[PDB]
This record gives C-alpha cells, sequence and structure tokens, in this order.
C-alpha cells in the first residue's frame, strides 16, 4: 500500500504480541510434582553433580620453569639485529624503523664511512617504550632487525633496559639458527 | 543521571552584572565559611587564617575584570573548584597545588637584579 | 539501490529544511551520513523535533563532541549523533559554540545526555547552560587546561614525582628525557588527492538556464 | 544583651586596613566608617558568626551593612 | 476530559515498562482529534508543518476508525504496537502543542557567519 508517514515496512513482525503469562492453574505439573522440585533441590544436584564430573578428569595444568606453552613462528619478543653470512651489520642506516614506531622507541645516529657504506653509530630502543607491534620488522627492507621468540629476559634496573646496539646485536648473535627458520618458515605469507 | 551530587548548581548565565555580583559575593561565603573543613579534611600543616588569606587573594586576582562573560566563565570554574574541595575528590596533593609558596623554601639565589638573571642566563 | 537511497536521504533532509525554516540553516549529505547545520540558541527546538515528530522519531543519544578549528571566530563547533531505532537511522547534528559563549543543553531531553556533555566540557571547555552536574570528568581534580585543544601541547605542562622532603607528591613543570619528535613535519608537498566526483542526484542541483 | 558590642569590637580589631581600632563605634558603618570592600565585608561577617556558632542564610547575610545591624542581629538565638 | 496514553501496570507485551492498554482506540482518536483542532486553531496556514500533519494524523485516523480489531491496523500502520502508537500520538500532540509558541514557520533568527561551514576544501 502506502504507508501512514511516520510509519514504514518494518511494522512489528507475526507474532510479537506475546502472550498473556500462565497462571497457576494453566500449569502442567502438579503442585505436588512442582513442590519436590521446590523443597528436594532438584536442579541444584544437577549443578553439584557436573563440577563432580569435572573432578574426574585430568588437568589443563602446565609446569612453567620447565615446559613452554604453544608458540608461532610469527610471535614477537626481545630484539634483535641481524647479520649477514660473512660476517656483516646489514642495518644501512636507513631510517625506516625510527619513521614508524608508534611509541618513538628507536633513535639511531647515523655517519658514513670513507667507503661510501651506510652504517650507525648509535643505535637504540627503550623498552620502557617499545609496544611490540612488529611493525620494525615490517619496515627494515634489508630485513635487519627482528623480534626474537625470548621472553624470558626481565630485569632488575631500567638502564639495563635501555638496549644499545652491542646488546642487540649480541640478541642477533645468540639467537641466529632459530631466527633464521623463524624467517624461512615466515616469509611465504610476507 | 537524575538527581545531582551534592553541592552542585545548574549552571546558569546571568544577564547582568549585579546578579553575578551577588553570586560571587554568596560564594566568597561559602568558601570562606568552609574553610574550617579544609584543614581537617586535607590535613594540612598551617593555620586556617593562611586558607581564609589565599582565598581573598585568590579572588584579588580577577578583581578588575571587565567583560561579563569571562566573569560567567570565571564564576563557573570558581564554583566547580568549591565543588571538588569541600568534598573528598581532591586529595592532599592536590590542594597543596594552591600553596606552593608556603612548603618550603628552595634555596639561595632568587634572581632580581639583571646580574643575577644572567649569571644563570634567566634560569 | 545506494544511488537511490542516497537521493532519498537528500529529499527528506530537504523536508526537515522546510518544516522548521528558523531554525536549520543548512544540511549536506556525504554517504549515507545527514548532517543537520543549526544554531546555538536553535538546539533545543530541533532536538525536541528530532524526538517528537513520528517521521523523526530519534529517541536516543549515542554520543556527542565537539572539534575545534582555531581559524574561525565561532571556535568549537558541537555535534550531536542520534539513532531512531525504529526507523533503522542516524542523524547529525552541528551547532557552534565559541569558548566563552555557551550551548544549551539536551540533558532535559535526553536522559544519557549529561555524562557526553560533561565529557565534551573537560575536552573543549564548551558550556551546557541548564546542566546539572557540569564538572571535569577523566581528568584530574586540580588540572589546569584543556587538553583536547589545539593551544594545550601534547605532553602538556605539569608532571607529577615524589619529593622526599614534604613527603607527598608535588606537581612540577614540564621537563622530558626525551623530547617529543614530531614527524608531521616532511609531509608531502603535492597535493594528495583529487578533488573527486558528487553523488549530487539530478534534481537538487540548480539548473542551467536553456 | 550586655557585652556583645565589646566582643564584636574585639573580633573587628583583630583585622588590617584599619588604622584606627578607636574609630569602632556602635553605628560604624563597614564601608564608610571603617573602609572595607565588598569582600572585607563578608569577611567581617563570617567572622563575626564563627565567634559564637550559629549560623546565617544569605538574605540576613547580604543586609548587615554596619555594626549596628550586627547588634540588632545578635539576638537570633 | 483525560486520557491515559501508556499503562505501566497490567499484563506483559515484548517490551518492558510497557503493559497492554485497555480500549487503545477511543484514546487514539480523541488524542487525534486533539492534535487536529490544535494545528488547525494555532498554526497558519502556509506552513508546510502542519499541512503535512494534517494530512499525516488524518490518514492515520482514516486507519484506526475504518478498521476494527488490533494486529490488522498496527500491521496498517506500520509502526509499533498499539501501546507505542498511542504513546507516539500522544508525543506529536505535545509536540505540535510546543511548536505553537516556538513558532518554526518563520524566517531564520541567527544568519551564520560567511567563513563558518567551511571545512576543507
Ligand atoms: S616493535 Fe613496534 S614499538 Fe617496538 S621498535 Fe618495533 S615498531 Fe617500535
Ligand atoms: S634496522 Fe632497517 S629501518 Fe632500521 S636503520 Fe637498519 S635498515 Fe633502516
Amino acid at each position: 500500500n502506502i504507508y501512514a508517514g511516520g510509519s514504514a515496512a518494518a511494522a512489528p513482525p507475526a507474532g510479537f504480541r506475546i502472550h498473556r503469562p500462565a497462571t497457576w492453574e494453566e500449569s502442567e505439573e502438579g503442585a505436588l510434582s512442582k513442590a519436590t522440585k521446590y523443597f528436594l533441590l532438584a536442579e541444584m544436584f544437577r549443578g553439584l553433580y557436573v563440577v563432580l564430573e569435572q573432578f574426574f578428569r585430568a588437568p589443563y595444568t602446565i609446569y612453567y620453569p620447565f615446559e613452554k606453552g604453544p608458540v608461532s613462528p610469527r610471535f614477537r619478543g626481545e630484539h634483535a639485529l641481524r647479520r649477514y653470512p660473512s660476517g656483516e651489520e646489514r642495518c644501512i642506516a636507513c631510517k625506516l624503523c625510527e619513521a614508524i614506531c608508534p611509541a618513538l622507541a628507536i633513535t639511531i645516529d647515523a655517519e658514513e664511512r670513507i667507503d661510501g657504506s651506510r652504517r650507525t653509530t648509535k643505535y637504540d630502543i627503550d623498552m620502557t617504550k617499545c609496544i611490540y607491534c612488529g611493525y620494525c620488522q615490517e619496515s627494515c627492507p634489508v630485513d635487519a632487525i627482528v623480534e626474537t621468540p625470548n621472553v624470558e629476559y626481565a630485569t632488575e634496573t631500567r638502564e639495563e633496559l635501555l638496549y644499545n646496539k652491542e646488546k642487540l646485536l649480541a640478541n642477533g648473535d645468540k639467537w641466529e639458527l632459530e631466527l633464521q627458520y623463524a624467517l624461512d618458515a615466515d616469509a611465504p605469507y610476507r | 543521571a537524575i538527581i545531582a551530587t551534592a553541592f552542585a548548581e545548574t549552571v546558569k548565565f546571568s544577564g547582568s552584572k549585579q546578579e553575578l555580583q551577588k553570586r560571587t559575593l554568596a560564594l566568597y561565603r561559602q568558601f570562606l565559611r568552609g574553610a574550617p573543613t579544609f584543614a581537617d579534611l586535607y590535613e594540612v600543616q598551617f593555620s586556617i587564617p593562611t586558607i581564609r588569606t589565599k582565598i581573598r587573594q585568590e579572588f584579588e586576582r580577577h578583581r578588575f575584570v571587565d567583560d561579563l562573560s569571562i566573569q560567567n566563565v570565571l564564576y563557573a570554574k570558581g564554583h566547580m573548584e568549591y565543588q571538588e574541595c569541600i568534598n573528598f575528590w581532591k586529595q592532599q596533593a592536590q590542594f597543596l597545588k594552591y600553596f606552593p609558596e608556603e612548603d618550603d623554601i628552595q634555596g639561595r639565589h632568587q634572581p632580581s637584579n639583571f646580574v643575577d638573571k644572567f649569571l644563570k642566563n634567566r634560569a | 539501490r545506494y544511488l537511490q537511497h542516497v537521493s532519498d536521504l537528500h529529499q527528506y533532509a530537504k523536508y526537515i529544511m522546510a518544516a522548521l525554516p528558523k531554525y536549520i540553516q543548512g544540511f549536506s549529505v556525504w554517504k549515507d551520513e545527514l548532517t543537520l547545520h543549526v544554531a546555538p540558541s536553535a538546539v533545543i527546538p530541533v532536538t525536541t523535533f528530532l524526538r517528537d515528530n513520528t517521521s523523526t522519531q530519534y529517541k536516543s543519544i549515542i554520543d556527542i563532541t565537539a572539534v575545534d578549528y582555531p581559524s574561525r571566530e565561532n571556535r568549537f563547533e558541537v555535534v550531536y549523533n542520534f539513532l531512531s531505532v525504529r526507523h533503522n537511522s542516524r542523524i547529525r547534528l552541528k551547532t557552534y559554540a565559541t569558548e566563552v559563549t555557551p550551548v544549551p543543553s539536551i540533558t532535559c531531553l535526553y536522559e544519557g545526555a549529561n555524562w557526553f556533555e560533561r565529557e565534551a566540557y573537560d575536552m573543549y571547555g564548551v558550556f551546557f547552560e541548564g546542566h546539572p552536574d557540569l564538572r571535569r570528568i577523566m581528568t584530574d581534580y586540580g588540572f589546569e587546561g584543556h587538553p583536547l585543544r589545539k593551544d594545550f601541547p601534547l605532553t602538556g605542562y605539569t608532571e607529577v614525582r615524589w619529593d622526599e622532603e614534604k613527603r607527598r607528591v608535588v606537581y612540577e613543570p614540564l621537563e622530558l628525557t626525551q623530547a617529543f619528535r614530531n614527524f608531521s613535519a616532511g609531509s608531502t608537498a603535492w597535493e594528495p588527492v583529487g578533488p573527486g566526483r558528487d553523488d549530487r542526484p539530478d534534481s537538487f542541483k540548480l539548473p542551467t538556464p536553456k | 544583651r550586655p557585652d556583645a558590642e565589646k566582643r564584636i569590637a574585639a573580633v573587628l580589631e583583630s583585622f588590617d586596613k584599619i588604622s584606627n581600632p578607636a574609630a569602632i563605634t556602635p553605628t560604624a558603618s563597614f564601608a564608610k566608617d571603617l573602609n572595607l570592600d565588598s569582600l572585607d565585608t563578608v569577611e567581617v561577617v563570617v567572622a563575626i558568626e564563627e565567634e559564637f556558632g550559629i549560623e546565617i542564610p544569605d538574605k540576613e547575610a547580604d543586609e548587615i551593612k554596619s555594626v549596628n545591624q550586627a547588634v540588632e542581629y545578635i539576638l537570633a538565638q | 476530559q483525560s486520557v491515559l496514553v501508556q499503562m505501566r501496570e497490567g499484563t506483559p507485551i515484548g517490551l518492558t515498562g510497557i503493559y497492554q492498554h485497555p480500549n487503545p482506540r477511543p484514546a487514539l482518536i480523541a488524542l487525534y482529534e486533539a492534535t487536529l483542532k490544535e494545528l488547525q486553531d494555532k498554526h497558519p496556514k502556509d506552513s508546510v508543518y502542519r499541512q503535512s500533519i494534517e494530512n499525516l494524523t488524518a490518514h492515520r485516523k482514516q486507519i484506526v476508525e475504518d478498521n476494527e480489531v488490533s494486529e490488522v491496523i498496527e500491521n496498517k500502520i506500520g509502526a509499533g504496537l498499539i501501546e507505542e502508537v498511542v504513546i507516539q500520538a500522544h508525543e506529536e500532540l505535545e509536540l505540535a502543542k510546543k511548536m505553537s509558541e516556538w513558532k518554526p514557520w518563520e524566517e531564520l533568527e541567527e544568519k551564520p557567519l560567511e567563513d563558518q561551514w567551511v571545512y576543507f576544501n
């Protein structure tokens, strides 16, 4: 038709008028049958039985200091500056990881040597304010900074938590083969 | 939120200067009357007369304001500050924002002439 | 569908302006979004008309906020958002308000609105005349300034530290260990997008003569 | 009520901006005779009511201009 | 005479807070006649507002006056339930009474500045 105006084809659906709630006398069970559930706590014992079923099965719990939970290859933990095979630092002072960081953790000083190649005098990540987005891994064209999957590195001072170039080159030294394995397994999806 | 909080009033904007003067008058009376509560409440070191002379000198700061609606916002901000102070919403470290000159003398060499400014290049 | 629907929204809003010529200055549509351009003394009657008409029953304040452009004489623009849960429609209402003049409050009509109004108050300093419990929310109690405002810097004016001497936290002017480095300086010097086409239906742009 | 104006004079004496503590007559105007501001007027009235423990409404606080009106008001308790 | 537009106690329907209204059609048609009388008395006949609400409540009142049962008219109106329809008719009635004093059919009283609805173009 034409609708009234102030009004559309979104009428109330067929059956949205819900029925009157039935009284005591339009009930299917007897009052004695209802009182057996009332006094003998019929559904209390049901929920008691459920938690007793959970008592007799084998728990989900795992030992932390001797087992680590299931992890992905694309997981992210402490940083590392990689190197080339035949020993070369691989960060070409290209300044992309500093320009993308949503918390401004990177600070790089760049200087050029006689050779014409480019490296960094001072590389720096403040880990009080790195937020683990992995954009710094995504931006570097030469794949020089990564996220090693280590998380067990909690420290006791903040000055330990300021990572300079030397600490991150050490982290790229230690984690290398698992790092290369994770990047090679990640590499089709990037 | 139907009901308001305790000491609040509906913010409403007067069209005359004399009505605003009456409202700021009643407002100074409210601060000055509630000044013995603030020393008990925020556990200050010092005396009630110093609270009262501060409330006075904070209304000295805006005595010669000409524009009506700037007096209006200034009244609304003062009533919000009364509202926070008379309850326990402000704490004793934000109540002492109001008294930075009283609590401690920072040390020697407050510069006065150009030379004392200039020996530490205007600080 | 969508071309027909945006052309229908245009006509609905043309009707809304023609029903209330005293209060509605403009309307603009951009992609199934309708904005109504309203004077600040014109807020309350338009919002009653949006609550109360049967063609126009929005019933439900969703979110309101301000936005400052400091390059205009009336600095803030206060934008309202409504949702007719009957007609499945959204509508938007923009007014204006300088730092010192008000806009009147719709908390007499919309019960959820008062909490939104004092939020936009603390972020912007925009006044809602006729509002019980106008004071700050979601900032510091002794905080001086309005944060979401273009003269206010990023890191603010003050910072907090524990003075040993007074045995309390103290509030001090700002000192950073690393300065903020915005990289907005270094944007494009070519125009990044064109002007773009229009979605105006043929019925609502002015005829050329002959 | 004797010894009341002596108490009000003792309260009014402890202030400043009064270069004559002997100028407190029982009909002294706050603004005219004592050279007081508006804030001074509602400072002295609050200090008057603080001495007793009574509390005053707004219409009975705004009207008090002289110490004569304070000694007229004093017998509300 | 008075009219009740929303029972807050009775038997429940799907919307809570809204209970079943006894005799909704006389309440409905009397509330309609109040709408017609008010906007004929108080709004001047040029204005678009009274023209569409006159036609609106006339076409809405015709459905109510000409059909009997509950469910068929609440489909023919096409808006919500009849309790809820009585509420929104009450509401448009109170609106039409506020519009006689707020007077929307004039010219606009507060012209914008020329540099105000200019965003980024
Ligand atoms: S992971 Fe994120 S926050 Fe951390 S250095 Fe990379 S881009 Fe910056
Ligand atoms: S890690 Fe990548 S983005 Fe950062 S300086 Fe080295 S090459 Fe550039």
